[PDB]
C-alpha cells in the first residue's frame, strides 16, 4: 500500500492555439543598472507552465522512485513516449519530453485549431498509464496535487463567451477520455469506471474577461471543471508559493547568517512532530566555531525556489556538502535542521530537546573508563577477517548455497567477538606473545578446527611456562600477578563458553589438567449453566458407585 | 510556549444558574481551581512560558514570558470585568498576546473564554465574530492565526439552555468555519471542570519520556545500547504504522571514510559505552557498579581512532540491513567524542553512495571507492545521473524566480563554471530552459539576451567561445516549429575547460 502516493501522477500542459497565444502585456527591463528591437511580447501561459513545471518537479523530488513523472505540451501533432525507470523519474526527463512534444508557436496550422490533440497530449503527459490506470493517483488527487499543480490537463484558451468555453472544455474532456481509452487498450491499464478532473485555465494579462466569479464544484460526472484567475508578476509568485505550500502541507522558513529577496524551505507533512510550522532561525555550518550537534527528524527533500539570491545559495551550497545544520533562536536548542547529499537537498523539522550529542567532556569515571592501552593485537585480528563492502544488490560468493550478503557480514561481526578482549590493560598476560594466538585465531580468517588446534599448541606453550617457574611482570607478590592474569583469561573464555561449544569444551579440558589453586427453564438452565466443573470418580461411576484404590 | 484566556468580561461576571462554583466570585472559583491551561504544561511541557493576561476588547497585558502559574491564577482571579464580550474575539486576542509575549515561534494553545448569555438580537457576539464567508477581498484575515491551536468555547450545563444561548450552536459553527477550532460539545448537566479541562488540555503535545534500555553486542570489549523511540517518518507503511518502542540491539559494522562523506542524517543521541553478559543467569547488559568496570579497560569510550588521521568511519548496519556511519572527534588529550546514530529515514540513506539495501561483506563487493581510507573521491558523480531535488530546470515560486534567473543567465560568470560540481547549477538551468522553452520570439527583451551580453566582441574574435554557444543558439529555433525537436535535458551541459589562452 505504499505505492499510493501523492505525486503519482502530474501534467502541465501548454498549448500553441491562437487564443493562447494573445499577448499578456508581459514587459520585464533587466537594462537597469542582429535582429529589431522588437517588445518582449511575453505570454502569462509561459509563466504558468514554469510554475506547474516547478510544481511538478518538486512532487517528483518528494517521490524519488516509487512515483514517476512526466511532462508533455501541446502542439500541431503529438508524441508521446513514457517509460518506467527509476533513474529517469527526474524532472530533467520530464522537461526534456516537454521540449521534444512543442513549444508555443503563434502560427498554428490551416486547419484542427482546437484543443483536442492538446487534451489527448495532456492525457498522455499525465502518468500511471497514460491516465488509464491513474483512477486511483487522481482519487488520492482530489486535494494533493489538485491544490499543487494541474495534475490532470491544463488548457488555456481565450474564451469568446461561457458557452464557449463550457463547449471546449466538453471537446477536451472528451478527448482526454478517448486517450485515456486508447491507454486503457493495454493489459496494464484498466478502463475508467470513474472519472475525476482538476482543470486548470490561464488567461493573459489585460485580455477579454466574460467569466463570472464561481467556486470549486465537480461540475459534471464525465469531467469536473475548475477555474481560477493568475495574473503576472508578484501575485503569480504568491500564487506559485501557495500552490507549492497546499501540495504538500508546507511552510516558509528563511536562512540567515550564511558564514562567508524572500527566503523560502520547504519540507513534507513531518512538521506536525515540532508543532502544537514557519521556522524562524538562522543557519549554523558544522564545525568547530559553532555547535554541530543538533537532533533531526523527519527527513524530506526540499527544492528551494529563491536559489537566484545570495542567501538561499549559500544556504543551499552550505548545506548540500554534506554538514549537519543547527538551530537557534533568532543550554543550547534547536527547532530546526538541514541535512543533504550530494545531490539530494532537504530540510528537517527538529524537537527542541536532546541537543547535547557531545555531552561527555572526560571519561575518567565511566565504565570502561580511564585506560586508552586497548589490545592493539586482537583489534587487528578481528579486521584481519574483517571485510565488508556493499554492493547494489546481494550475490552469492561462497559457499553455503546462495549466502545472503547480509547474513555473512553478521557472521564475520559474530566471529570478531567470540573470544577476543580487545582491551589489554585490564591483565598483565598480554605481555607474552604466544597467548594472543587464543585471541587471534577466534577473529581471524581461518577460524576453524586448525585455529582450536593453535589455541591448543598455545596452552601447551603456557602449561610449559607454568611447568617453567617464571614469575611474570604485573605493571605485590608475582603470586598476585599470575591470579590477575588468569582471572582475565577465564573472564575472556567465560563468554566464549556461551558463545559456542567448542569454547566449553576446551575449558572443560583446560579444567580437567588444572592444578596449583418457561421461568422454571430458563431459570434451571441458569443455574445448571453457573456450575463449573466435574470430577474424576462422577464421570466414571458404575450404577451410581466407583471403585477406589484402583491402582493395585 | 502557553495561552491563557482570563475571561475578563461584564457578562462573565455572573453565576451559571443559580450560584457561583466556590459559593462566591468568579475569581473565588478560579483561585479553588483552574482548567488545564497550566496543569499540561506544569506537568508535560516545561519548556513553554505563559501570558497572564485578563482582557476582553484590548490587549491589557502586563505579564512577560514566564511559566509562573500563581501569575495566572493571579491575572484569572484579576479577571473581574470590562466593556466587551466576545469568545472568538476574545479567544484571538489571547492567542495574539500569548504569542507576542511567550514567543512568536513558539507555538501554544488559547480557547475561547466567555460568557456569551448576550441573547439573540442587536448584541449578538457571534455575528461580528463568525465573519468569514464572504470578503473575497480580505480573505488574507486574521482567521486562522499564524499558530496551530484550537480554541473551544466550553459548555457544561443543561441542553435547554444550551440551545436557548445559542452557545453549543455559535460554538459548533464557529468551528465549522475555522475547520475544526473546538471540540464537539458532547456534555451536559452539572458538570464540573472536566469538559473544559479535556478541551483546553491539548498543550502537553511536546512530551516526553525519560527511560532507558540496553541491548547485547557479543564478547567484544565496544558494545552499543538503543536510544529511545525515533521520529515515525514515511518509509514503509507495511502493514501500518505505530509509534516506535525501546529497540532490542544494533550492530557496529562497517567501516568508511569519515571527513569524504561523512554520514546520513541521525535519529537520536546515542552514546558509545561498552556491555558485557557472559553467564550471570539471563545476564543483563551491564546500577552504580560501572566503576568497577571502569578500571576495567574497554575501547568504546575511545573509540576515536583513525576517524581523522587514516580516515575511517565507525559504520553500524542493524539486523533489516539498516546500514549507516558515524565519524568521531579527532582530539584525545583534550575532550573527545564517541556516539551512535542511525540513518537517514528517507528513500535513500545515503543519496550520494547509491542504493544501500545490501550492507554485506566484500565477497561480491561491486566497487571501493573509499574502502576506510578515502582513497578515491568519484561521489557525487556530476554528470548524468544525479537526485531529483536538483534538476535542469528553473524555480521561479518566489520574487527571487525568473527576473533574477535572466540576470544571472547574464552574469553566469561570477558563480560558474567554478562550484559547478553539485551546488552552482542555475546557469545550466537557465540555459536549458531556453534551449526548451524557445524563447527566439520572446528573445527581443530579456528573456533571450543573456547570450548577446556575452559576445559584445567582434565576429572575427577566437571560435571558443562560438563553439560553446552554438548547440543552445541552433536547439533553441527547433522548439517553435511545434513539432519534435532537441532533448538536450536529460544529458547535462558541463564546464568545459578553457585551454585556448596563451598564458
Amino acid at each position: 500500500m505504499k505505492i499510493f502516493s501523492e505525486s503519482h501522477k502530474t501534467v502541465f500542459v501548454v498549448d500553441h492555439c491562437p487564443y493562447m497565444a494573445e499577448s499578456c502585456r508581459q514587459h520585464v527591463e533587466f537594462d537597469m543598472l542582429i535582429i529589431p528591437l522588437a517588445p518582449i511580447s511575453k505570454s502569462l501561459w509561459t509563466c504558468s507552465v514554469e510554475s506547474s513545471m516547478e510544481y511538478c518537479r518538486i512532487m517528483y523530488d518528494i517521490f524519488p522512485f516509487k512515483k514517476l513523472v512526466n511532462f508533455i505540451v501541446s502542439d500541431s501533432g503529438a508524441h508521446v513516449l513514457n517509460s518506467w525507470t527509476q533513474e529517469d523519474q527526474n524532472l530533467q526527463e520530464l522537461m526534456a519530453a516537454l521540449a521534444a512534444v512543442g513549444p508555443p508557436n503563434p502560427r498554428a496550422d490551416p486547419e484542427c485549431c482546437s484543443i483536442l490533440h492538446g487534451l489527448v497530449a495532456a492525457v498522455e503527459t499525465l502518468c500511471k498509464i497514460t491516465e488509464y490506470q491513474h483512477e486511483a493517483r487522481t482519487l488520492l488527487m482530489e486535494n494533493a496535487e489538485r491544490v499543487g499543480n494541474r495534475g490532470r490537463i491544463i488548457c488555456i484558451t481565450n474564451a469568446k463567451s461561457d458557452s464557449h468555453v463550457r463547449m471546449l472544455e466538453d471537446c477536451v474532456q472528451e478527448t482526454i477520455h478517448e486517450h485515456n481509452k486508447l491507454a486503457a487498450n493495454s493489459d496494464h491499464l484498466m478502463q475508467i469506471q470513474k472519472c475525476e478532473l482538476v482543470l486548470i485555465h490561464t488567461y493573459p494579462v489585460g485580455e477579454d474577461s466574460l467569466v463570472s466569479d464561481r467556486s470549486k464544484k465537480e461540475l459534471s460526472p464525465v469531467l469536473t471543471s475548475e477555474v481560477h484567475s493568475v495574473r503576472a508578476g508578484r501575485h503569480l509568485a504568491t500564487k506559485l508559493n501557495i500552490l507549492v505550500q497546499q501540495h504538500f502541507d508546507l511552510a516558509s522558513t528563511t536562512i540567515t547568517n550564511i558564514p562567508m529577496y524572500d527566503v523560502e524551505l520547504l519540507h513534507h507533512k513531518d512538521a506536525h512532530v515540532d508543532f502544537l510550522e514557519t521556522i524562524t532561525l538562522k543557519w549554523c555550518t558544522p564545525r568547530t566555531n559553532n555547535i554541530e550537534l543538533h537532533y533531526c527528524t523527519g527527513a524530506y527533500r526540499i527544492s528551494p525556489v529563491d536559489v537566484n539570491s545570495r542567501p538561499s545559495s549559500c544556504l543551499t551550497n552550505f548545506l548540500l556538502n554534506g554538514r549537519s545544520v543547527l538551530l537557534e533562536q533568532p543550554s543550547k536548542v534547536i527547532s530546526h535542521m538541514l541535512s543533504s547529499h550530494g545531490g539530494e537537498i532537504f530540510l528537517h523539522v527538529l524537537s527542541s530537546s536532546r541537543s547535547i550529542l557531545e555531552d561527555p567532556p572526560s571519561i575518567s569515571e565511566g565504565c570502561g573508563g580511564r585506560v586508552t592501552d586497548y589490545r592493539i593485537t586482537d583489534f587487528g585480528e578481528f579486521m584481519r577477517e574483517n571485510r565488508l563492502t556493499p554492493f547494489l544488490d546481494p550475490r552469492y560468493k561462497i559457499d553455503g548455497s546462495l549466502e545472503v550478503p547480509l547474513e555473512r557480514a553478521k557472521d564475520q561481526l559474530e566471529k570478531h567477538t567470540r573470544y577476543w578482549p580487545m582491551i589489554i590493560s585490564q591483565t598483565t598476560i598480554f605481555n607474552m606473545q604466544a597467548v594472543v594466538p587464543l585471541a587471534s585465531v577466534i577473529v581471524k580468517e581461518s577460524l576453524t578446527e586448525e585455529d582450536v588446534l593453535n589455541c591448543q599448541k598455545t596452552i601447551y606453550n603456557l602449561v610449559d611456562m607454568e611447568r617453567k617457574n617464571d614469575p611474570l611482570p604485573i605493571s605485590p607478590k608475582r603470586d598476585e600477578q599470575y591470579r590477575i592474569m588468569w582471572n582475565e583469561l577465564e573472564t575472556l573464555v567465560r563468554a566464549h563458553i556461551n558463545n559456542s561449544e567448542k569454547h566449553q569444551r576446551v575449558l572443560e579440558c583446560l579444567m580437567a589438567c588444572r592444578s596449583k589453586p418457561s421461568l422454571w427453564s430458563n431459570r434451571i438452565n441458569t443455574a445448571n449453566s453457573r456450575k463449573h466443573q466435574e470430577f474424576a470418580g462422577r464421570l466414571n461411576s458404575v450404577n451410581n458407585r466407583a471403585e477406589l484404590y484402583q491402582h493395585l | 510556549p502557553t495561552v491563557v484566556v482570563m475571561d475578563v468580561s461584564l457578562s462573565m461576571t455572573r453565576p451559571v444558574s443559580i450560584e457561583g462554583s466556590e459559593e462566591y466570585q468568579r475569581k473565588h472559583l478560579a483561585a479553588h481551581g483552574l482548567t488545564m491551561l497550566f496543569e499540561h504544561m506544569a506537568t508535560n511541557y516545561k519548556l513553554e512560558f505563559t501570558a497572564l493576561v485578563v482582557f476582553s476588547s484590548l490587549w491589557e497585558l502586563m505579564v512577560p514570558f514566564t511559566r509562573d502559574y500563581n501569575t495566572l491564577q493571579e491575572a484569572l482571579s484579576n479577571m473581574d470585568d470590562y466593556d466587551k464580550t466576545c469568545l472568538e474575539s476574545a479567544l484571538v486576542g489571547v492567542c495574539n498576546i500569548v504569542q507576542q509575549e511567550w514567543g512568536g515561534a513558539i507555538p501554544c494553545q488559547v480557547v475561547l473564554v466567555t460568557d456569551g448569555c448576550l441573547g439573540i438580537g442587536r448584541g449578538s457576539l457571534r455575528h461580528s465574530l463568525a465573519t468569514q464567508n464572504q470578503r473575497s477581498e480580505s480573505n488574507r484575515f486574521p482567521l486562522p492565526f499564524p499558530f496551530p491551536s484550537k480554541l473551544y468555547i466550553m459548555c457544561m450545563a443543561n441542553l435547554e439552555e444550551l440551545q436557548s444561548t445559542d452557545s453549543l450552536e455559535c460554538l459548533e459553527r464557529l468551528i465549522d468555519l475555522n475547520n475544526g477550532e473546538g471540540q464537539i460539545f458532547t456534555i451536559d448537566g452539572p458538570l464540573c471542570l472536566k469538559n473544559v479541562q479535556s478541551m483546553f488540555g491539548k498543550l502537553i503535545d511536546l512530551a516526553y519520556t525519560p527511560f532507558h534500555a540496553v541491548l547485547k553486542c557479543g564478547h567484544l570489549t565496544a558494545d552499543v545500547q538503543v536510544f529511545p523511540r525515533p521520529e515515525p517518518f514515511v518509509v514503509d507503511e507495511e502493514i501500518d504504522p505505530i509509534p516506535k518502542v525501546i529497540n532490542t540491539d544494533l550492530e557496529i559494522v562497517g567501516f568508511i571514510d569519515i571527513a569524504d562523506i561523512s554520514s546520513p542524517p541521525v535519529l537520536s543521541r546515542h552514546l558509545v559505552l561498552p556491555i558485557a553478559l557472559n553467564k550471570e543467569g539471563d545476564e543483563v547488559g551491564t546500577n552504580s557498579a560501572n566503576q568497577i568496570a571502569g578500571k576495567i579497560p574497554n575501547f568504546c569510550v575511545l573509540l576515536h581512532g583513525s576517524l581523522k588521521v587514516e580516515g575511517m568511519v565507525a559504520i553500524v548496519q542493524l539486523g533489516p540491513e539498516w546500514h549507516g556511519m558515524l565519524y568521531s572527534q579527532a582530539d584525545s588529550k583534550k575532550k573527545s567524542n564517541l556516539m551512535m546514530s542511525l540513518f537517514e529515514p528517507g528513500p535513500e540513506p545515503l543519496p550520494w553512495l547509491g542504493k544501500m539495501a545490501q550492507l554485506g561483506p566484500i565477497s561480491d563487493a561491486k566497487e571501493n571507492p573509499y574502502g576506510e581510507d578515502d582513497n578515491k573521491s568519484p561521489f557525487p558523480l556530476q554528470p548524468k545521473n544525479k537526485r531529483s531535488y536538483a534538476q535542469n530546470v528553473t524555480v521561479w515560486i518566489k520574487p527571487s524566480g525568473l527576473q533574477t534567473d535572466v540576470q544571472k543567465i547574464l552574469r553566469n560568470a561570477r558563480k560558474l563554471p567554478e562550484k559547478t560540481q553539485t551546488f552552482y547549477k542555475e546557469l545550466n538551468r537557465l540555459r536549458k530552459a531556453a534551449l526548451a522553452f524557445g524563447f527566439l520570439d520572446l528573445l527581443k527583451g530579456v528573456a533571450d539576451m543573456l547570450e548577446r551580453e556575452c559576445t559584445l566582441l567582434p565576429e572575427t574574435a577566437h571560435p571558443d567561445a562560438a563553439f560553446q554557444l552554438t548547440h543552445a543558439a541552433q536547439q533553441l529555433k527547433l522548439a517553435s516549429t511545434g513539432t519534435s525537436e532537441y532533448a538536450a535535458y536529460d544529458q547535462n551541459i558541463t564546464p568545459l575547460h578553457t585551454d585556448f589562452s596563451g598564458s
